[PDB]
RNA sequence: CGGCCGGGAACUCAAAGGAGACUGCCAGUGAUAAACUGGAGGAAGGUGGGGAUGACGUCAAGUCAUCAUGGCCCUUACGACCAGGGCUACACACGUGCUACAAUGGCGCAUACAAAGAGAAGCGACCUCGCGAGAGCAAGCGGACCUCAUAAAGUGCGUCGUAGUCCGGAUUGGAGUCUGCAACUCGACUCCAUGAAGUCGGAAUCGCUAGUAAUCGUGGAUCAGAAUGCCACGGUGAAUACG
């Protein structure tokens, strides 16, 4: 059967927005398209940048960009030169001022964007989806992740019939709204086609709600 | 003199009742009883609290109804009456509640679903 | 209910008379929620009924009652792949609804041109045993004491 | 003088109270008196989507968006209190409307 | 149909087409596109070869014809049975 | 009773009865009737032959009975004449008002004729 | 959908755009009951020359990611697709699954 | 004589935070039990009602026409622009719905009670004209304020008196309104005129366990206009379950 996308359902009880600003019906879908152009553009920009997330608000007449990494350093660039030209490319592209602040990850292995990415990474570098994934769970479980499953389907080694394949470590309650999901997604193009990968990431459950 | 309360509630019916001792006068939103309620039905379930209890014609009800329909807004009022009663005498607990008047019906109107026609009614099926 | 547990509902009686035999008969007139219209009907017919004979209201609806009540019906029970209409007495609740059921089915199916007249008429025929669901009462007795062997 | 309406709508109720909170303590700070927030109807906005990419007309999705509104209302305004609110910076995600009169 | 207080729709070109072919006594069919446009008292008398989306359909406009449309004298659809 | 050259029905009210009239419906019976300061409960035959001779003149003030059948022919033969789209359909005796013709024309075709 | 018709309505967009105000004034005089017969005409004819596309009818609103002309809505400018990959990714401000 | 206006935080209500219901208590049954049944208290009693939530997998299920994509094919054409036409055809078959066949009703007069929504290239009041759809001027309203917006069924009085009818409204003719560059193919609505079939439906078959079925209206998305569909909201409100 089809399950719910675990961000989607935990909105607003465990898991906050990633765009957390208030419009009426008349620029709501301008700032919709905007908000979607600037992360477009970001990821395009930091693919190499190990960017996990982009937190955009709209704070009366500005724009700021929130870009969580694992690579705050390779993000800002020499003095912040490289933040300085994101921030007028942002801004250029929002047709409002623009301010860019960077929250580093120190944990990318329990990051289920980062780990899917690396996964996606391995296998486009022809790297045994098997071992890939392998490798990614005892990583997580290593540092520290209460539990994970990682999935990778999709004509896995250049074969005919397509597959999908998951392992998973320790637990992951899904149907808990409470539980502390970290869940992404992700696509590697081979020379064979996609093959998409999922990362789920339990971290614990919290009982306060918090939002 | 006190004017003893009760709210009662029906459906989407809410009711005030203000309840002061006196004649048998009932003026329920500034008329009548019959005049609010044609319906002999629903002029004998306001009329029901006070008929079990010895205290038809001694007190004075003021009566206010919004929402809901006649058979809501009569329970509504006969919740309030009950409720404003027990206010005023405390021993009349035991009879009313017995006379199921104390519970709030709570049965609500279930709302419609997707690929229902109604709140259970589902569309017409055939094998062939 | 293959799990069971399932009980009979609470009704409430009327307001003129306080009856739970008129309630029900009220309830199983009633067409479409219309509860107003099938309470006047039903209190027009007993006004009328109790021009005709003068004992009372409740206790004529009652006497049409006791004429129109089966004491025994016919389930189906297959046995040899085919079916034998095995005779069950009715227990007395099941008794009152098909009775009541029967009277307002048999009052639709009238001549008459109103309703509550066309209910005066078919009460008066069950409580002096010459109506459709006199008629249909003796049916199934007929039938039940022909399969009586089954 | 004329009392001064805030209209505060937002998104998540938490910090729509939050904001009011701010404004009401700092409004109680400086000076005036507030009669407000009073909790105004929220609005409920509901979409209901088809799910799966070509058929399937039964599989749906709702969402709703809930705008909550508070609304503050500051009577004698001193001098300080109207520039005070006006620099009381309030969080991000919170429109804030004034109106004066 | 048209509001009155609007008037009856005509298209400029057929307009500037048919003013042409009566002050010149052109009897060659106006070839024309425009079936939305309406038949005015001074087409009376004149060839049009009106489009049916393959071909263009010529119609003799008489004096009967006014008020209706083009298109309502040159059919669309091609049917002769099922059979 | 004998109204533009048929029998009014006796026993109904005036308005119904004037209703039988071919060309005359409830609203303009009414409008007849108020013409002719006529109640319209009134049964037909409780009027005076003054009466019937003011509702003659009424509906002679109309186009009815055979005049306006005779009206409505020439108009379906002119379209039918005129070879217009709306003349096609009456020739053909398919519904002339855009309904679907791939099912609900019955009332136009007739009963159903099976292959 | 394809870049052609993508490049429809941004054209069509403009061309409205660009001729707003000869359209409502031609069909404000058309409306008019205090206006001349030979003017009412005359804009009748202008406004039947004016160019097609200029007319902000003939504009279908298309999801502004993928320009699929079905299941449009208005509040977010996307189909039904995109607005549920935006909504449970978390990017729609507000917006959350709905019981009650 | 209008919460209307001084005025009051009593009450409905609006949201925000909490309390409460757990077989907790009592009795019986039960296997020294889990649990079940009944009773008290209680607004609620045994998951209180409803929703969201869809395990490992099956159907090489559906979607290359949302999108992305491996391959294959076209490149003065399988690409692109335009006008008209078609997707609305019509001997027929099937599926899903609406309206009826009437008196528990039709028509006329008087009068009563909702909830949830939408609104700025928008909702549009009052007033005047039109029988009506609507038109003219135009206040207010980014809206617990202003508009959509009079709920209908119901109640009371009268008539119709079992008819193919004062049932039913299909179909068709004439005249119009509005949207729109433009209603012929091919819109919606109004007025007048006509008044088909239809008198409860064969084998067979479907939905429904309580505020449910049945019935009555209202709103919204899409939308210049165009719902009998879809999605929501409330009003009246059952029969039965032995097994
Ligand atoms: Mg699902
Ligand atoms: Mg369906
Ligand atoms: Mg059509
Ligand atoms: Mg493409
Ligand atoms: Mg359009
Ligand atoms: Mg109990
Ligand atoms: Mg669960
Ligand atoms: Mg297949
Ligand atoms: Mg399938
Ligand atoms: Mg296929
Ligand atoms: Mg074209
Ligand atoms: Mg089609
Ligand atoms: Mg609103
Ligand atoms: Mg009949
Ligand atoms: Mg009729
Ligand atoms: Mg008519
Ligand atoms: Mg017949
Ligand atoms: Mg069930
Ligand atoms: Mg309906
Ligand atoms: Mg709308
Ligand atoms: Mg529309
Ligand atoms: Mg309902």
């Amino acid at each position: 059967g089809q399950k719910v996308h675990p961000n989607g359902i935990r909105l607003g009880i465990v898991k906050p927005w990633n765009s957390t600003w208030f419009a009426n019906t008349k620029e709501f879908a301008d700032n919709l398209d905007s908000d979607f152009k600037v992360r477009q553009y970001l990821t395009k920009e930091l693919a190499k940048a190990s960017v996990s997330r982009i937190v955009i608000e709209r704070p009366a007449k500005s724009i700021r960009v929130t870009i969580h990494t694992a690579r705050p350093g390779i993000v800002i660039g020499k003095k912040g030169e490289d933040v300085e030209k994101l921030r007028k490319v942002v801004a250029d592209i929002a047709g409002v001022p623009a301010q860019i602040n960077i929250a580093e990850v120190r944990k990318p292995e329990l990051d289920a964007k980062l780990v899917a990415d690396s996964i996606t990474s391995q296998l486009e570098r022809r790297v045994m989806f098997r071992r890939a994934m392998k490798r990614a769970v005892q990583n997580a479980m290593r540092l520290g992740a209460k539990g994970i499953k990682v999935e990778v389907s999709g004509r896995l080694g250049g074969a005919e019939i397509a597959r999908t394949e998951w392992y998973r470590e320790g637990r992951v309650p899904l149907h808990t709204l409470r539980a502390d999901i970290d869940y992404n997604t992700s696509e590697a193009h081979t020379t064979y086609g996609v093959i998409g990968v999922k990362v789920w990431i339990f971290k614990g459950e919290i009982l306060g709600g918090m939002a | 003199e006190n004017q003893y309360y009760g709210t009662g509630r029906r459906k989407s019916s809410a009711a005030r009742v203000f309840i002061k001792p006196g004649n048998g006068k009932i003026v329920i939103n500034q008329r009548s009883l019959e005049q609010y309620f044609g319906r002999e039905t629903a002029r004998m379930v306001v009329r029901q609290p006070l008929e079990l209890v010895d205290m038809v014609e001694k007190l004075d009800l003021y009566i206010t109804v919004k929402g809901g329909g006649i058979s809501g807004q009569a329970g509504a009022i006969r919740h309030g009456i009950t409720r404003a009663l027990m206010e005023y005498d405390e021993s009349l607990r035991s009879e009313l509640r017995k006379a199921g008047f104390v519970t709030r019906d709570a049965r609500q109107v279930e709302r419609k679903k997707v690929g229902l026609r109604k709140a259970r009614r589902r569309p017409q099926f055939s094998k062939r | 209910p293959r799990r069971r547990v399932i009980g009979q509902r609470k009704i409430l009686p009327d307001p003129k008379f306080g009856s739970e035999l008129l309630a029900k008969f009220v309830n199983i007139l009633m067409v479409d929620g219309k509860k107003s219209t099938a309470e006047s009907i039903v209190y027009s017919a007993l006004e009328t009924l109790a021009q005709r004979s003068g004992k009372s209201e409740l206790e004529a609806f009652e006497v049409a009652l006791e004429n129109v009540r089966p004491t025994v019906e016919v389930k189906s029970r297959r046995v040899g792949g085919s079916t034998y209409q095995v005779p069950v007495e009715v227990r007395p609740v099941r008794r009152n609804a098909l009775a009541m059921r029967w009277i307002v089915e048999a009052a639709r199916k009238r001549g008459d041109k109103s309703m509550a007249l066309r209910l005066a008429n078919e009460l008066s025929d069950a409580a002096e045993n010459k109506g459709t669901a006199v008629k249909k009462r003796e049916d199934v007795h007929r039938m039940a004491e022909a399969n009586k062997a089954f | 003088n004329q009392r001064i309406r805030i209209r505060l709508k937002a998104f998540d109720h938490r910090l729509i109270d939050q904001a009011t909170a701010e404004i009401v303590e700092t409004a109680k700070r400086t000076g005036a008196q507030v009669r407000g927030p009073i909790p105004l109807p929220t609005r409920k906005e509901r979409f209901t989507v088809l799910i799966s990419p070509h058929v399937n007309k039964d599989a749906r999705d709702q969402y709703e968006i809930r705008t909550h509104l508070r609304l503050v209302d500051i009577v004698e305004p001193t001098e300080k209190t109207v520039d005070a609110l006006m620099r009381l910076d309030l969080a991000a995600g919170v429109d804030v409307q004034i109106s004066l009169g | 149909p048209r509001s009155l207080k609007k008037g009856p729709f005509i298209d400029l070109h057929l307009l500037k087409k048919v003013e042409k072919a009566v002050e010149s006594g052109d009897k060659k069919p106006l070839r024309t596109w425009s079936r939305r446009s309406t038949i005015f008292p001074n087409m009376i008398g004149l060839t049009i070869a009106v489009h049916n989306g393959r071909q263009h359909v010529p119609v003799f406009v008489t004096d009967e014809m006014v008020g209706h449309k083009l298109g309502e004298f040159a059919p669309t659809r091609t049917y002769r049975g099922h059979a | 009773a004998r109204i533009a050259g048929i029998n009014i029905p006796d026993h109904k009210h005036a308005v119904i009865a004037l209703t039988s009239i071919y060309g005359v419906g409830k609203t303009r019976s009414k409008a007849i009737l108020a013409a002719a300061g006529i109640a319209e409960d009134v049964k037909i035959s409780e009027l005076s032959e003054g009466q019937i001779d003011t509702l003659r003149d009424e509906v002679a003030k109309f186009v009815v009975e055979g005049d306006l059948r005779r009206e409505i022919s020439m108009s379906i033969k002119r379209l039918m004449d005129l070879g217009c789209y709306r003349g096609l359909r009456h020739r053909r005796g398919l519904p002339v008002r855009g309904q679907r013709t791939k099912t609900n024309a019955r009332t136009r075709k007739g009963p159903r004729k099976p292959i | 959908a394809k870049q052609s018709m993508k490049a429809r309505e941004v054209k069509r967009v403009a061309l409205a755009d660009k001729y707003f105000a000869k359209r409502a004034e031609l069909k404000a005089i058309i409306s008019d009951v205090n206006a001349s017969d030979e003017d009412r005409w005359n804009a009748v004819l202008k406004l039947q020359t004016l160019p097609r596309d200029s007319s902000p009818s003939r504009q279908r609103n298309r999801c502004r990611q993928t320009g699929r002309p079905h299941g449009f809505l208005r509040k977010f400018g996307l189909s039904r697709i995109k607005v549920r990959e935006a909504a449970m990714r978390g990017e729609i401000p507000g917006l959350k699954k709905a019981s009650w």
